[PDB]
RNA sequence: CGGAGCCUCGGUUGGCCUCGGAUAGCCGGUCCCCCGCCGGGGUCCGGUGCGGAGAGCCCUUCGUCCCGGGAAACGGGGCGGCCGGAAAGGGGGCCGCCCUCUCGCCCGUCACGCACCGCACGUUCGUGGGGAACCUGGCGCUAAACCAUUCGUAGACGACC
RNA sequence: UGCGAGUGCCUAGUGGGCCACUUUUGGUAAGCAGAACUGGCGCUGCGGGAUGAACCGAACGCCGGGUUAAGGCGCCCGAU
């Protein structure tokens, strides 16, 4: 009845100062702030949903215009609870800074 | 959503560096009252600084070369634009979120400022340092509104006295009104206590 | 010599070959402070090279160990001789500093050549340290601090961890 | 003006390091920003600590500034400072916030079902004053 | 080097009362009441003794340039319980060669109107600064007299009129005209 | 002002409705006292690593069905009037209304529901913005601008009077 | 200590060089002219020095994961 996720931003790829690594996205996960507090969310995965023009088979319903890109925590990044994530698609470059869902279900507790 | 500063008492360029990462991340940030910004270093040092820059002219075309904007807010606002990446369309979606005001407008009066303490002026700075405001910079660098805003500003703070007065004795109605019901509430008092929700 | 992280005093022993000529040469000790007991070793073949003739190849070193503090929880003032160069010429220097430690006290000396003077741990030649008497303190920034009944508040406590609550919406309290 | 000091037995709560929310007793002052402590009812060994990971206290206990651990104990035995400290409100607001962050599921299932009616009680009782204050100024 | 204490006190005579706001200081004595705000100065001000006998200043951890400015407070509560109690009174004499200087007082003793100065004839305003009264002298040839209860306004005023008694574009090493302040004193000489 | 739908653009997935400020000091009451139009000051009492705490507060939603306790009764919900606003104007409080519920909240009793057979974009803001039409109704409205012509306070042509 | 060596034919291009640490001649000096040793650039991309032939690191088949060098970690801009 509520929600299931939380909440993180798209920061940007995985970089130099003047090379891109696509193939890894930065997360933002709100509310932690620190490399001790970011171990929780380790393996957890995560869905960049987003809606485009004609419709597309769901999974357990009707065809309506949501689509996902499934992607997942690999480890932590720097001191201040930054982590780094993989999606089996390259995110496309127009989701920086838009809202990231990061579930629970992989869980290990 | 939208994030309410109050811009006294905070130290420009480093409020700008926070106000520049947040706006890159996605937030709406509303920077309001930046007259009382304050700046490091003297005054004297800070409206030679400036009017440096105001020398600072294309000789050709003067109507092409950088704009000297005067009030307060604007000086901010081209702090943040030189902190962003302003050529990128990414950059430009953040200016176009971040908003800043001189004053505090009616669409903001009516909400709780916050604050950032590590752009604070009494964090940041030793006390036998000297610093400058960003309005009185302003208003001698050109700026032409200085006492309009301040009496709006003082109007706005007899509105706001008024209603923190009704604030307080509403509060105090209801601790009365708690330390009346003690008896009837007794049996969740101690079922928060236990938990640590109270004292 | 580079100074890093908190020195260590060490004892280090050595003397030179045994030679043809005599059977056994005298066997020389010295106090050195270094981060570990190679670069004492290395300090201590400096030292006994500038003041006997001896060299590396010609010596060996003995017993290299560190000494530790008979009494590292009293307080205790330290008076260091030492010797530097400057970006012209060379002078001594005596210098008082207070904690509990011989090591913490010449590590202390070391950051405040460098931070006074420019002065680097290559540059600066320590050659005399000794816990002093209070009463035959020299410095008043110690001697100060020689008042049983001392007193003082904390005047201006700076707020730390202010990016914890990055966005508060109370103004700090800096008096406590 | 000041009212807490830094003078020989004042007792400090330690907030952050590696001996954290801890009390000490400050037995020594080194320099102008380390001194020389020691808890020995609590856990904590005679060494030295910046001031800025200590913050005072308003109790004082009262022994020599180089007197050894066994009459700072007797000292910290004799003044009960155990007791006091757990009397204080500051402690009952730390335990407070530390019982908060040790809740679980259930119980703050519990306490959001109770202060439900807790604030329904307050709130209708509170209108009940209003419209009496209503009513008198009539 | 930081030193770890730096006091100073002050002691208040029993006819004069002081109290203190904060780091604003107020002093009421028989000639009145005046008020001075040291928030930029950043001590402790502390009134002690029953009956508020003492005033103390100190400050604690501070370095040369910020302990000098303890006895700065003390000398200005000083000079501000001393005009509370006797006032400041500033007698300035009138020098001149050839030409007599003409000095009139009107608005009740808080304008100056200077004429005939080096056979000018342009007239010299000065207005007084609050609180300050200007009265020509009696049993002397030319002389104004300055009373006030504050050091700072009366030498403040008469350094402006002092100023602007000036000699321009001559040798000032001959031309020895004006009105300069020959005693500082108080009203009540007690 | 008063319905079903369609196409397109997306983001989002509980709200905080406000003192002013100081920082070598603050906050909250009280008024025994003093002034002013309830406000300011004085005394006193309490908090201050802030608990009248943003480390915070409010709301917290599986639904329905019987019966009991507690809480409510002055309450819940739905029509007419009084005020509340200008820096970029307040869907707020109050007074009556014809009506209805002992239902809403907390503990219990009672059973019931697509129990879709381990599996993903679920759960909103949202009658969202925009564009076309199908529409049943009511209240109303039947304008200008430009060209052409004329003018010369204007003018290369446009423009302008 | 390390390593498989010896040997014969035919042979293209080249025969304008330039730079740097230490040595060094002329010159007041030069992003000047002339030498010695070693390494580079020319023939060479890559990380850092904002920008750059020769500077610091490191030399290159097409990729995934991990870790480092020199240099860095307020924001631009990855990291206190
Ligand atoms: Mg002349
Ligand atoms: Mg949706
Ligand atoms: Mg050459
Ligand atoms: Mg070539
Ligand atoms: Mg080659
Ligand atoms: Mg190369
Ligand atoms: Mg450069
Ligand atoms: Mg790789
Ligand atoms: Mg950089």
């Amino acid at each position: 009845s509520g929600r299931l996720w939380c909440k993180a931003i798209f920061a940007g790829y995985k970089r130099g100062l003047r090379n891109q690594r696509e193939h890894t996205a930065l997360l933002k996960i709100e509310g932690v702030y620190a490399r001790d507090e970011t171990e929780f969310y380790l393996g957890k995965r995560c869905a960049y949903v987003y809606k485009a023009k004609n419709n597309t088979v769901t999974p357990g319903g009707k065809p309506n215009k949501t689509r996902v890109i499934w992607g997942k925590v690999t480890r932590a990044h720097g001191n201040s609870g930054m982590v780094r994530a993989k999606f089996r698609s390259n995110l496309p470059a127009k989701a920086i800074g838009h809202r990231i869902r990061v579930m629970l279900y992989p869980s290990r507790i | 959503q939208v994030l309410v500063l109050d811009g006294r008492g905070h130290l420009l360029g480093r409020l700008a560096a926070i106000v520049a990462k947040q706006v890159l991340l996605g937030r709406k940030v509303v920077v309001v009252r930046c007259e009382g910004i304050n700046i490091s270093g003297n005054f004297y040092r800070n409206k030679l600084k400036y009017l440096a820059f105001l020398r600072k002219r294309m000789n050709t075309n003067p109507s092409r070369g950088p704009y000297h904007f005067r009030a307060p807010s604007r000086i901010f606002w081209r702090t943040v634009r030189g902190m962003l990446p302003h050529k990128t369309k990414r950059g430009q979606a953040a200016l176009d979120r971040l908003k800043v005001f001189d004053g505090i407008p009616p669409p903001y009066d009516k909400k709780k400022r916050m604050v950032v303490p590590a752009a604070l002026k009494v964090v940041r700075l030793k006390p036998t340092r000297k610093f400058a405001y960003l309005g009185r910079l302003a208003h001698e660098v050109g700026w032409k509104y200085q006492a309009v805003t301040a009496t709006l500003e003082e109007k706005r703070k007899e509105k706001a006295k008024i209603h923190y007065r009704k604030k307080k004795q509403l509060m105090r109605l209801r601790k009365q009104a708690e330390k009346n019901v003690e008896k009837k509430i007794s049996k969740f008092t101690d079922v928060l206590k236990t938990h640590g929700l109270l004292v | 010599m580079k100074a890093s992280g908190t020195l260590r005093e060490y004892k280090v022993v050595g003397r030179c070959l045994p030679t043809p000529k005599c059977r056994t040469p005298p066997l020389y000790r010295m106090r050195i402070f270094a981060p570990n007991h190679v670069v004492a070793k290395s300090r201590f073949w400096y030292f006994v090279s500038q003041l006997k003739k001896m060299k590396k190849s010609s010596g060996e070193i003995v017993y290299c160990g560190q000494v530790f503090e008979k009494s590292p929880l009293r307080v205790k003032n330290f008076g260091i001789w030492l010797r530097y160069d400057s970006r012209s010429g060379t002078h001594n220097m005596y210098r008082e500093y207070r904690d509990l430690t011989t090591a913490g006290a010449v590590t202390q000396c070391y950051r405040d050549m460098g931070a006074r003077h420019r002065a680097r741990a290559h540059s600066i030649q320590i050659m005399k340290v000794e816990e002093i008497a209070a009463s035959k303190c020299r410095r008043p920034a110690v001697k100060q601090f020689h008042d049983s009944k001392i007193k003082f508040p904390l005047p201006h406590r700076v707020l730390r961890r202010q990016h914890k609550p990055r966005f508060t919406t109370k103004r700090p309290n800096t008096f406590f | 003006v000041f009212r807490r000091f830094v003078e020989v037995g004042r007792v400090a709560y330690v907030s952050f390091g590696p001996h954290a929310g801890k009390l000490v007793a400050i037995v020594d002052v080194i320099d102008q920003n380390r001194a020389l402590v020691d808890g020995p009812c609590t856990r904590v060994r005679r060494q030295a600590m910046p001031f800025k990971c200590m913050q005072l206290t308003d109790f004082i206990l009262k022994f020599p500034h180089s007197a050894r651990q066994k009459y700072v104990r007797k000292a910290w035995e004799k003044a009960d400072i155990n007791t006091k400290w757990a009397a204080t409100r500051w402690a009952k607001k730390i335990e407070a916030r530390e019982r908060k962050a040790k809740m679980t599921d259930f119980d703050r299932y519990k306490v959001m079902k109770a202060k439900k009616m807790r604030n329904r009680i307050i709130k209708n009782e509170v209108k009940k004053l209003q419209r009496a204050a209503l009513l008198k100024a009539s | 080097m930081k030193t770890i204490l730096s006091n100073q006190t002050v002691d208040i005579p029993e006819n004069v009362d002081i109290s203190l706001k904060g780091r604003t200081v107020i002093v009421k004595g028989p000639r009145g009441t005046l008020r001075r705000d040291f928030n930029h100065i950043n001590v402790e001000l502390s009134l002690l003794g029953k009956k508020k006998k003492r005033l103390r200043v100190d400050k604690w951890w501070g370095n040369r340039k910020e302990l000098a400015t303890v006895r700065t407070i003390c000398s200005h509560v000083q000079n501000m319980i001393k005009g509370v109690t006797l006032g400041f009174r500033y007698k300035m004499r009138s020098v001149y060669a050839h030409f007599p200087i003409n000095v009139v007082i009107q608005e009740n003793g808080s304008l100056v109107e200077i004429r005939n100065f080096l056979g000018e004839k342009y007239i010299r305003r000065v207005r007084m600064r609050p609180g300050v009264a200007c009265s020509v002298s009696q049993a002397q040839k030319d002389e104004l007299v300055l009373e006030g209860n504050d050091i700072e306004l009366v030498s403040n005023s008469a350094a402006l009129i002092q100023q602007a008694t000036t000699v321009k574009n001559k040798d000032i090493r001959k031309f020895l005209d004006g009105i300069y302040v020959s005693e500082k004193g108080t009203v009540q000489q007690a």
